[PDB]
């Protein structure tokens, strides 16, 4: 008597995937039985997501205006 | 000569009971010292909008998908190319013809704009809620800058005579810029959180009207309006057009969206509502009662009555048509007067607002609730709330429960005289001239946002 | 086409910025956030506009009349004034025959009303007239609306343009349409301040306006030699018609059960603005330039606006220059060759200990304004000091109270070109051809506390 | 009575919005006390120099007040009487330049003690009064910094049927500083009493102050003081005026003695790049800010006659009849398109300038230019709010660079050959500069103020 | 590979995606057939014209050919790379076979003069092929994890 | 890049009869690059880190 249509399935593809946490790759990568199909039909659309990459950036970052001056003075200049 | 800083204390000696009440205390705010407080950390920049179906091409429907990966859409335009026209010798007018784009290049060739989530429409708009809002609600020192970007820059509607005679001059072939008004660009309060919504495709549909019916063909002499044709200007008519769709994106912090990951959110949204036209023949009668069917809690009411007598010749709400006039430029006859005369609201046989007349919604409810005032014949509105361009909820009153409502309008004398012909050269009215009255409601509704998804609670 | 380096991922470079500045400016687990908006509920309510009845007197040019605040309501908040001009027909009987034309005065409204007021019972509340109307329009005037109010109050470039006699090329007739003009009141000045007529039972609440005679309305310029004489029935076709179509709106709101009952029975304090007008002094500049004006006001005034007014003749209204305006080519008005602000510098004076020295008059005209006011006038006069930070806004600011305030005067200095166009001379088309004369006026505005009790009203501070 | 109907109607949608025991209602607005105070206009103390045109003269500031709050300069013009022995001769025009103030004033600066604190020049000055002029106020602005159709219209000499001379009226300039750019931000003059705050202006010489057309052939040579009756005064009449207030001697006292931090916009301006169309379609400039930029403005001006002063256009304004000054049929904008680069990655792409143009200043500013030129780009949702919004730090940042691709009317404007009155009669040189507004922190404490970051 | 945007003509451009539920994608190369060619007695320049297709066919009309990933640009090139390329890293044995494959027959670079000439050669349809250089095509070592990747579109 | 003779009398004209530069000839100078880049693959996304 009632309906909404927001989704059915709960938590396979959590949410919050792009936060640290638990991972869950041993399933939606790998097709559970031979002729299962592929799962990328809504998934894909968000690229280069998680915070994994932007926290790789800050990594690569943190100190590279302190850290250009020298940078290849110990391999070319003798 | 004058005493300097000194005289200062002499005026704040004055102090008494009156002074006690309004300033002083021992907890009153002083200026001068502005508290600071942090803001979330975030960025923003521009985007593509990625194309999923076709090209974009003249009187034709196409898709776009909007970008996801980011964080929050809060902003899109639309940017169209126009095209090169050169008006020929061997048209059908001859000497006695001009070509010009017609008034309001854009708002025009963009309509049933719509936004839907998934495969639900959620929003759609068009012309006539377009031109009611940018004459309601258009930011003064932006009026300039919109006019330039949306066409009318006095060289698109400036008509160009043939090759023959002494205007030869072409129209240029600039590009053009339309924002996209919609629910997410109201405020950068009200942002679609796309990293939220994993489980849905969200696209953009805009149809772009047919280019005949875009240029308008005018008589230099008698002021009549013929459709355009292929063989009329050189090259032809290209239906094919290079338009692109341009988005603006913002990332947050990390902490940020996890904490805002996985939970419910209840959003307030404005769309409009549109009733349809009726073909009005003020011959017979000058008093047309049109019923008003809306669904939710509406907020504002814009009713217009358009010239239709030529399709060229769009947003012409006058009661007489725009003819050529002197020195290749567009003159707006004198005899042109708004066909609303009068008009009145009923609920069920319950007259809730008299006859009023037209100069009270045209000057009086923009002038106390609105940020505009229009500066073109025609734009009546009537408004619930207090503040029409406010997203924060005001006075409103729902029509879901509120049984059969009209509106009542009269005509005047001018457009009954205007409906029949009869007019001499150059005035107008020339031919036999029809109206169409048009509504436009405008007002509230909610969206959920929860399991990475969107739907309407209330509905 | 597309470019290898741009995407979101450049963002990234962004959100890795980061140092010091920023952890100050931004960051913080109490900090606030863009995109995500609070949403609170406000009360429920509806409002319509209404007419509001007649009381005292009729609507007719030059008389007084009365309307009364309608009851049934909860809040009022608005009110604006509607007229249907009369239709104008020039003859060729006239006395200036081929060299004369008809107009309508520079800001026909404005002008035919003046001493509106407002009472409660018997008292004066405010009271504004027709140079408080003209610094209002010109000082606190968003943008946007200017063309709108240009449009509802005339100067439409078709009630001010002279129309020549029927026998000449000119046989344009002036319009009979309908204007309107709001009110400004203290409750129609912002949407806080409202009359809870709900608690003001018993007290009759009356808005009483005086409209001018129909005489002092048209301009009856000279074609040839810019000459004005005051017009006459007989001049012009149909006549004069003294009763004229005039009615008064407002707007009303219903609240809900639950808050007029809690509203009921309790005291209320509201901060309203009024103002005071000095007597008109009027001025020879042929003996001297300097001209000292006494002003005597009672509580804490916000601004000062004043300005010089041509006077010379009393059917032209509005005219702050210093030559009257004068028919030009195409059967439009034109501004005379030259036409400044009579006003050279100015000065405040507090019992000597002079408070502002003898300052530019453009410092009036264009730095105060630029600095404390939502606009800036675009004609030339209207001269204003604000003690506060801004004119426009309800809430208090900087003031002083002339109550405790000793004498206070203020200095004029007049210019050259003033003193020129005070005798005559000037040829023909000139403006100042016949000798002329100004007026010299002040309005201050000052704010007040009124106190609802019990069924009536009154100012507690007295 | 009809209105009851509507407020009958009440379902769940009107519930969730309306209603409620804590719901906020209007017609009630809740009033709360204010500071006491009061404000008046003083005059500034002349420490240095004297007012002549092309030198540079000092002001320190009144202290001795509470808070000084606004900043503006008065200028008295000269007279300007043209001659019948002119270089030009009969052919000759003399009028003053497009927006005489923004001009004759460079390097602008509020220096506090020995210790510069912020500057600013004429084209920070034009492009924030391009970007956040709110309406209204505008008619004032260009009326009160020249621009009145009398100062900037071109007269002929004496001996010609154009008699007119330009007027000799005082002119005022309000002066950009962070204390005016908001009432909440004004100087603790009362905290501060060791520092000695200063304000330096340096005007600019008569000679490029002048704009000398040539009616018949549209060109511009440098005036001279024999050419014009009455010779030039090196000397000129000039004040500087601010707003100081005072507050009660309750509240000063609890104040004074406390540390305190504040946030202000300065101004950064990249050095000049010459640019030749002539040879290449492609010019880069590096940009070297420190502070957490919030807004860039680049734009290219035409620098072919020093006379004629704030034209970012490829073809000059020429003279027109009537006696009115205009500007030719090919006058439009020289840059196509730019883009942005962040050491290797192109932040924005070579996006169309008309975004910058129109799009930009729609969504993140106050007001849209009027004039072409004046492309800006703001990393915040609004320029014109002192409070912080989004911003990168520089700082952290390694070089950046910022690529104009220019336009053939621009390339086809560089060579000369154009007919009289054509405007790009002689070659033409344009000039890209880069204008960078950013945010920053400053602390009062122990009777002093300096920068706690730097 | 199914396409995505637009339509093949030329002067226009279309999209193409990657084909999903796979494992691996290693390959990339693009099909087109020539239209027909022939000259007709009423040209401009009359009996003094011949027609011809340009040396080099191929790397020709396939211009800003570009590989995206989602929402970036992941590379890109054009007919000038791809002739240095094809010139300077060619295996010889092969170089009969992508001229064959690339055009320059001898058949549609041979100009053929009006049908009123002594020459009537027209200019036949066959259809050409070329490979798409991407840096997955490079090297067998190199190749794109469809399956590892589910939130993108190639 | 410096030019060479054929090339400065290729781009006058005036050459005779299918000689190739009976019109006079234009030119352009290309320049192209071939460099390295890193691709990183983590979390079923791919991006470059460095950028």
């Amino acid at each position: 008597h009632v309906r909404d249509s927001h989704h059915v399935i709960y938590k396979r593809p959590p949410v919050n995937e792009y936060c640290a946490e638990t991972r869950e790759d041993n399933s939606l990568y790998v097709p559970e039985y031979c002729g299962q199909n592929w799962k990328n039909g809504v998934l894909s659309g968000m690229g280069t997501h998680h915070d994994a990459y932007r926290n790789l950036a800050v990594n690569m970052m943190t100190l590279r205006r302190e850290s250009a001056v020298s940078a290849g003075w110990a391999h070319s200049y003798l | 000569t004058g005493a300097g800083v000194t005289s200062g204390f002499i005026d704040l000696a004055t102090y008494d009971n009156l002074d006690r009440a309004l300033y002083g205390g021992k907890d009153a705010t002083t200026y001068f010292i502005k508290e600071h407080y942090p803001v979330g950390w975030f960025t923003k920049l521009p985007t593509m909008a990625t194309r999923v179906s076709g090209n974009p091409a003249f009187g034709q429907e196409f898709s776009v998908g909007v970008p996801r990966s980011g964080d929050y859409v809060l902003n899109a335009w639309l940017t169209l190319k126009t095209p090169e026209i050169k008006l020929l010798e061997t048209n059908r007018l001859g000497a006695n013809g001009t070509v010009r784009w017609t008034k309001n290049l854009m708002h025009n060739a963009v309509e049933h704009a719509s936004l839907t989530f998934n495969d639900i429409c959620a929003q759609q708009f068009n012309t006539a809620y377009l031109d009611a809002w940018t004459q309601f609600n258009m930011c003064e020192g932006k009026r300039i800058g919109y006019d330039n970007m949306i066409g009318n820059t006095s060289d698109m509607t400036n008509p160009t005579p043939a090759q023959g005679q002494d205007g030869a001059r072409t129209l240029p072939s600039k590009n053009l810029v339309l924002p996209l008004p919609f629910f997410f660009s109201r405020d950068c309060g009200l942002a679609l959180p796309t990293v939220v919504l994993p489980y849905n495709e969200i696209r953009i549909n805009i149809k772009l009207r047919s280019l005949q019916e875009l240029l308008v063909f005018q008589n230099k002499d008698t002021g009549n309006v013929i459709p355009i044709s292929a063989t009329d200007i050189a090259g032809g008519l290209a239906d094919t057009v290079e338009a692109y769709v341009y988005m603006t994106v913002g990332l947050v912090s990390n902490v940020e969206r996890c904490a805002m990951a996985g939970t419910v959110r209840d959003m307030v949204v404005e769309q409009m509502q549109a009733a349809p036209t009726h073909i009005v023949n003020p011959q017979n009668t000058n008093n047309v009662h049109v019923d008003m069917r809306f669904s939710h809690a509406v907020k504002a009411l814009f009713f217009m009555v358009q010239n239709v007598t030529y399709k060229s010749v769009g947003s012409n709400y006058t009661c007489v048509t725009p003819v050529n006039g002197p020195g290749n430029t567009v003159m707006e006859p004198a005899m042109s007067v708004d066909p609303i005369k009068s008009a009145s609201l009923t609920y069920e046989n319950t007259t809730r607002l008299a006859n009023m007349g037209v100069e009270y919604y045209s000057l009086v409810q923009p002038w106390y609730f609105s940020a505009s005032i229009p500066v073109y014949t025609g734009y009546h509105m009537y408004s619930y709330a207090l503040n029409v361009g406010s997203v924060h909820p005001s006075g409103s009153t729902n029509y879901g429960r509120l049984t059969n409502a009209s509106i009542t309008v009269t005509m005047s004398p001018e457009s009954v005289v205007a409906a029949a012909g009869g007019g001499n050269n150059n005035s107008g009215y020339n031919e036999p001239q029809r109206f169409a009255l048009v509504v436009i409601a405008v007002n509230h509704n909610v969206i959920r946002i929860m399991n990475g998804s969107m739907g309407f609670p209330i509905l």
